[PDB]
């Protein structure tokens, strides 16, 4: 028998050819494929499919998944597909068709007595976000990021100290050890960055051996050619990443001098547009290089009518400039430039900038990495129309290009894509379930390592979980020993070999970073463009092959006043 | 309707029934007030209270448990005492007994 | 006052509704959380007054109209649910399609 | 010398023959006995009794209690008695007369240097409540239940997932292990229920061996005769309880068919009236059976003028019915029935229903088990007058009958009455101290395993603990390692033998369930009635020996608007 | 080249000869010395001094500090000095000049790659406060005290039980063990007091062996000569302190009788003025004795126009007196006396009272020890003018005299001055950073064992840490295993020798008390006065060598309505 | 604002008193927590104004009468206590038998 497509979509979520608007943006996704067998969909409830001898089989726990997300509309770098997702032992087991092989055809995700169900019909499911520019200013940032759909946080710091307010550096073995111990308490996967600014390689090797998965070179600790060279030499020996905030002041040289010091070695450039820091006015030219993995921080994303006014003043307050000193004013005006801020949005749309990040509480908003990524995608569709790679009457390729910026590309840059960053078999089950009306803004469920870690929750004493007030509350995946089982602390290979986890009595599951040195711009999923980019020293105009790269500032954005109380 | 109100059965409760009692005249010869609790070993009260300490040996005040008797400077009272029970072993106070009696 | 966690949680809802009430009074079109808070707090006060569950399921539909809320807000709110202490104890009030 | 009875009651709390109103209800308790020796009461304070050489003795810690609750008015299934309660090593040591054997007569609870004091004069002391229908939707339910006077929570779930929103099932070894680990973080004793719906007994044995103390059979996973038979066969082998939510749809048979599948074996029937689920319209007939331990969930307790309106709509929202489909409307009307909802209150008063529970956030209120139990007792006294068992001008027997519903009867049903459920020597010291004006609504102190776990607490910076705002705050009994020492995680005999506590590194004290299979209706304290009950298929009228069982809906209830801010 | 002193002070904080007002008081401190080399100050930031090869050297972690507080204005009992503070392995490493010995002169605090920076220019840095009269009524008191600048809490209790509401006693091995376990969860250093009131020494030795660092003798447990003698005999054997709340009722003797029972042995007298408890009306005479370490509790500090009215009623409520009973009224009037309350402020100014404390939630405010100490210093400067010890046009000696009351003197009294109580090399790095406008009221940063434990923190999602709302939030130094590393649990020598830390699985660092018996009034830093003090039995007038000791009540105080929302 | 935990705790009390103030304005008889919050917040505002402890111990008794509260509420409240920052620092105000 037949069912209308509208009735099917209402009951099981959209299928092949149906389109869905992302939140209140102008972005539309189209279902590319559906892994189900029509008539054999699994639904849970009274008189439904997932019941003994029906959609639930007789298999032992070793022979069925621990969790099934039914009828999910998956949005990931690799496709926009309708499927069931199976989770087993806290990892993604399969993407396909769930059910009971005793009575159903084509089952790839067996459901048994040992299986829990998450109903994902009518929901969008994505991988957990990965933020690689975290300043560990306060531990409250973890819940704030998790609520926004970010499940992994890479950064540095020791709390609200001057060093951390300015830089993502956890300095020295003692603080690295204390922060790894504190990380067990937070419901996000964590990796730490050490202080990379030194010209004695042994002071860097000690930090890597203590546990850091990368080193941050920051101009506030001296981003000189000798310090950059030393950190990169150590990174090449120890398989860790180097993150760079370059010499804004051009004190030791210009951008070409920093690029010469790098000498073609792999490096992650933070806030590559330069408002967040870097050689003025031309750090943006780093995105032309094959060895550079460029990220943007979020306050400049997208360009709006309030951007320049907020930034000029935000910078003036951070650095204690005062608008009366001509040279402090000349400095502020050299860092905040409408020309590079507007070009940055286009460079993301073209795939020349590969990652998005926060720069949390240090010229960046920890809960807005995802929201701002989508605001840029919306603004670029409005201004530029369809991408050259786009097939069909949809925005699927633009969506895949942008989701890669906060998922797989940060994971590849930091050598953790073997554990996190995408919905792929064998990876940790860090998943975010979204209602389409709230996509990118307010998730329905956040899953860490196979357990729900945070979710909106209504009145605890109510007869059902939906009555008001509904607000985000930590779940069992965020409690004590269950949290430890469901999160990862990332360590360097040297720290894992030296028995740091045992010495510090770290309780969480441990993962070890690998592949930080071999990753290049060409490896950035959908974001491998190496443009021939220039910045005019006098006008700050950004050009690619002589063509002006610019955009217009937004007056109003989606994913904003419709959703937030303040 | 008063929430949690009591409806007490009217009457009286007799305290320390069947126990030996005695009466002693006590005077506070000190210049500061003295207050004695229901279970204190009466023979070991503040030395400024003048009375027959031999008669009071092994006794406490015969008053509701937890209440006390106050002696202002120069105040005189006749108090009623009740003998200690149980093992009749006194430890503590001014360390005058520290054993049976 | 011996406030239980459930009573403290309702204070948060009352506060969010105060924010919405002041914005509606300035003539703003309310957004999603403002609209949910405003209608939910209205129901809680109705229960405190001793209105019936049936009466409040209907009264809750006349708090906000489509012209008083941002575009798409009515579609974002297919129902509003809140529990309150009525004269006969805690009850659940569900307001279906509250904004038209 | 003599003291008036009014002055005595003001100083030491009520004594034999005095009566106390329970909160704002029409229920009055009468003191049946007093274990003190008049004149020898122990009171703590300046110039009071509990002092060195006076009410406090010279004994070593091994020879005195760790804690004494002085002058408590005990309300338990076994009596309404005035006594001191002694606690030693986190367990009830004695109920009797506290003091110093060196100077006081009849001392059974020795007080020494090692003894802490809780002043219970003028307070009612009860055992901690036991809720056996918990859906582990969120961890915040633990504090909500503890504040209400519930110290043990039995249920199932994995967080806010579809499976748990509908059923009390923790499916499979992986989730059972994670939830046992998460339980260490909560200040309540916990036991878990597994998913009982399977026809392969080995898939059930694996869950019991992983740690579950019972199995839940729920219609949403298929409550068929074969699944019920399989779960009961395993339960009989492994000494665990089976909880049942029967086939509302009558898909596999009618109530008689489920009773045939049960085959006289012990089973706990959840929401036996049927509004919460079960064979429509006659699951209530299960209370006639000797092997059935019947419970009610709380939204239908007591019957009120707003009950039907809230429920018809509460069910319509849960199942996504829509009032326009005649068959969805026919389903809703088959489950929500004024006739069974009204009969349920009378069946509790007669002792035909033996337990009360929540069904937390799944058609039940986690913080209202106790409050609603007393609201039913009040409504039944108003409508029915004195029980046949009542002696004296008081409500003592009705009070003992109802308190047993949330204390000893759930404990006996789940095989944990050797550890919890009553104020009895050797049991865990889970005690609730109530001011009579707030009895059943807002406790004065909640004690877990001998430590105060939660209590109302005023301004932290105030000169005394009473200034406003006063609200419930977790105490030392709810902190880290002290909490672990003061709570129990219940395990099956198989899990304890297999070393599950050591494997999972569970930190809390462990208790093992026993006696789930031998418990029968005749063992339900004061609630052993097996009525000859029938339900008319057309009218839904409930009759016992041909006599109509009904009640009238309340307009206003006690324990409601006088106490709660919202 | 030269810089003006005003421009220098704006850039690096005040230097020698500059004065700073303490909050909104009339107290002014003068910088006595500066350990820097002018022109070589270390400042952190963009283009600043602490950068690779500049102010940051090439040394390995073993050869540089973990943390530097730059340009701090230190205020401690020993001086008011401008210096950099180095912290290494959670302890104070040096007070001096920070930098890089490769390029800078006179460096005593080497900065390397392993060094974190706290910018203290323009801030006052003090040791963490030590409160020795804590009633453990609720665990929320720890965060409240920490926010106020108190890093160590000594006291007793088991939660909100009658015994603890009245006394600082943790009775018996079972409760001592549970409270030591609960202490691991709190971000303050903790030491416990046992119940000292017993005449059998073995019941006291068992409590010390269980872990208590002192014994409290309280009149509510019987403060008789025999109990005091027994506790002091045990204290002399076991190197622990005895705290005393004497017999207000004069039941066992007058103040001379308690002093005879003490027999010249060391004892800490709590609330020595007597409003908080003690022989009426003359417990204040104990401050004449060489073996007595006298403290004040804070509600009587300083004397104000609302003091007597609040206290007379505060006492009437605690003891349930009722203004209609002439003898209860006679008792209240014997304890609350304008004459001793007014004399107490002068006795603190003269150094006859040596410590300040709270008496938390039992006639004392846990968050106001520091604030009230400074309010007394202000009121005494206003009324009395300069102290005889004062040199210069400043209040430096008065400031050193008062800061010693809540830092070093409580530490010496309780045998923990080898670990905490002052900014001195080898001591735990418990430091408080204050903005001068908020000195003594609201700290900028609170550091526990080298990690920031609590600090004001703005919007978590903001682009910087300063936007509103700014409120105190726990930091990494207060999280799980990092907190355990950064706090101390103090134990007696007997408990440490008996392996109590291992038996209870205590996770925090352990410190052992020593020197409780040898400390005397002469050892109280700047507060060693032994006046010839008398109290008139009829008028309550306090005289020193026949001279009336009195003060006038304040109408308005600093550190009050300008700062607090309520 | 650098709000301490004690200041944040008093915000909860202020909010509970706003709920009570609006209910009393609708002519409802107040319950136990509403009555405690209303009188406590009144005292805190009196302290902010610079009234004396003695003056507020008397003024606190004239906020609510027996006719403005539910049956049994006056008996449930033998006293109300609250601390506030007076011009001379934090002080405790106890209002005895506030509702008659
Ligand atoms: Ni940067
Ligand atoms: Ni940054
Ligand atoms: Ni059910
Ligand atoms: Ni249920
Ligand atoms: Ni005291
Ligand atoms: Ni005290």
């Amino acid at each position: 028998s037949n069912i209308s497509r509208q009735a099917y979509a209402d009951m099981f979520g959209p299928t092949v050819g149906d389109k869905v608007r992302l939140a209140d943006t102008e972005l539309w996704i189209e279902v590319e494929d559906d892994l189900t067998t029509y008539g054999e969909e699994v639904k849970f409830g009274g008189g439904k499919v997932i019941r003994d001898g029906m959609g639930q089989g007789q298999m032992l726990a070793a022979d069925c998944v621990d969790l099934v997300l039914t009828n999910a509309l998956i949005v990931d770098h690799w496709g926009i597909v309708k499927a069931d997702i199976g989770v087993k032992d806290g990892r993604i087991f399969a993407i396909g068709k769930a059910g009971n092989p005793d009575i159903q055809p084509n089952v790839t995700i067996p459901i048994g007595a040992a299986t829990e169900v998450i109903a994902a019909e009518g929901k969008i499911v994505t991988a957990g976000g990965i933020d690689t520019h975290i300043h560990w200013i306060c531990p409250q940032q973890a819940e704030e990021a998790l609520v926004s759909g970010v499940t992994t946080m890479v950064g540095g710091g020791t709390g609200p100290a001057a060093g951390t307010h300015a830089t993502t550096c956890t300095p020295g073995p003692w603080y690295i050890s204390r922060m790894l111990q504190a990380a067990d308490s937070l419901p996000v996967n964590i990796g730490l960055l050490g202080k990379g600014n030194v010209s004695q390689p042994d002071a860097l090797r000690e930090q890597v051996a203590a546990g850091v998965i990368g080193l941050k070179i920051h101009e506030d600790w001296g981003a000189t050619p000798a310090a950059i060279d030393c950190a990169l030499t150590v990174a090449d020996e120890m398989d860790i990443q180097v993150a760079l905030h370059s010499d804004t002041l051009n004190e030791s040289g210009f951008v070409e001098d920093t690029l010469a010091a790098i000498g073609g070695r792999t490096i992650h450039t933070f806030h590559t547009e330069g408002a967040g820091g870097g050689h003025a006015p031309d750090i943006i030219t780093a995105c032309a290089h094959p060895n550079i993995l460029p990220s943007s921080t979020n306050p400049t994303l997208p360009y709006t009518l309030n951007t320049i006014d907020e930034h000029l003043d935000m910078l003036m307050v951070c650095h204690h400039l005062d608008p009366d000193i001509a040279e402090d004013v000349a400095f502020a005006e050299s860092r905040i430039r409408r020309e590079t801020i507007a070009a940055e949005d286009v460079l993301h749309d073209l795939g020349a900038f590969s990652l998005t990040s926060s720069d949390s509480q240090a010229m960046g908003r920890v809960g807005e990495v995802i929201l701002r990524t989508w605001q840029v995608a919306h603004r670029m569709k409005v201004q530029r129309g369809a991408l050259a790679e786009e097939t069909g009457d949809n925005d699927n390729f633009r969506v895949k290009r942008y989701i890669a910026k906060y998922t797989i590309n940060p994971a590849l840059t930091h050598g953790i894509a073997h554990e996190v960053g995408s919905i792929e078999v064998g990876k940790l089950a860090d998943l975010v379930v979204w209602s389409p009306a709230f996509f990118g803004v307010k998730p329905a469920t956040v899953i860490k390592g196979g357990m729900i870690a945070i979710a909106p929750m209504g009145d605890i004493n109510a007869s059902i979980p939906t009555p008001q007030p509904v607000h985000y509350r930590p779940m069992f995946g965020a409690l004590g020993s269950a949290r430890h089982h469901c999160r990862l602390t990332f360590l360097s290979q040297a720290a894992a070999a030296n028995g740091v986890a045992e010495r510090l009595n770290l309780r969480s599951a441990i993962a070890v970073v690998k592949g930080c040195r071999t990753v290049q711009k060409a490896d950035m999923v959908h974001n491998s463009l190496q443009p021939n980019i220039t910045v005019d020293a006098q006008t700050y105009e950004v050009r690619v092959d002589g063509e002006l790269i610019t955009s217009e500032p937004a007056d109003v954005l989606p994913m904003a006043q419709r959703y937030f109380l303040f | 309707m008063i929430p949690g109100e009591y409806h007490v059965k009217p009457g009286q409760i007799a305290l320390n029934t069947g126990r030996a009692t005695c009466r002693v005249v006590v005077e506070n010869h000190g210049d500061r007030p003295i207050q004695v609790g229901s279970h204190y070993h009466f023979a070991e009260v503040n030395p400024a209270l003048k009375f027959d300490r031999q008669q009071a040996a092994g006794y406490r005040l015969n008053i509701p448990a937890g209440t006390a008797v106050r002696f202002e400077p120069g105040q005189k009272r006749e108090v009623e005492l009740v003998a200690f029970a149980g093992h009749r072993a006194v430890f503590g106070f001014r360390g005058e007994v520290m054993g049976p009696l | 006052m011996e406030l239980t966690p459930r009573e403290k949680d309702k204070l948060l809802l009352f506060t969010a509704a105060l924010v919405a009430e002041r914005r509606l009074a300035r003539g703003l079109k309310l957004n999603y959380p403002e609209s949910v808070a405003l209608i939910s707090a209205f129901i809680m006060e109705g229960a405190r007054d001793g209105k019936s569950v049936a009466s409040l399921m209907e009264e809750g539909r006349h708090v906000l109209t489509r012209e008083q809320v941002m575009e798409g807000v009515p579609e974002m709110i297919p129902d509003i649910q809140v529990e309150a202490t009525f004269p006969d104890g805690s009850k659940l009030v569900t307001v279906h399609n509250p904004i038209i």
